[PDB]
């Protein structure tokens, strides 16, 4: 199973952009949820 | 209902004589007069 209190997201590029392209939105994605310490905290990327 | 088809006939003494052989006698009729899938490529990230 997983766990309580923790999510699982998923990030789809749904246009044929590139893993350039989605790397820049992951960045993008993780450096905003960083700056919400009060709501979201150990957010981080599963893969390499 | 049976249709008028074109039979194209292929004399193999003939060609044996010529120095060509039917293996690329059927692939030069074939490839050009119905076409011939040689492999993929990749496109905006798909295999076609």
């Amino acid at each position: 199973l997983g766990t309580a209190t923790g999510f699982d997201f998923e990030l789809i590029d749904q246009a044929g952009l590139g893993h350039e392209k989605l790397t820049q939105a992951r960045n993008q994605l993780l450096a905003e949820a960083a700056k919400h310490p009060d709501m979201l905290t150990s957010v981080r990327p599963n893969g390499l | 209902e049976d249709t008028p088809q074109f039979k194209i006939d292929i004399d193999q003494e003939k060609a044996q004589a010529l120095g060509v052989s039917i293996n690329d006698i059927n692939t030069t009729l074939g490839a050009a007069w119905g076409g011939s899938y040689v492999n993929d490529f990749i496109d905006r990230g798909r295999v076609k």
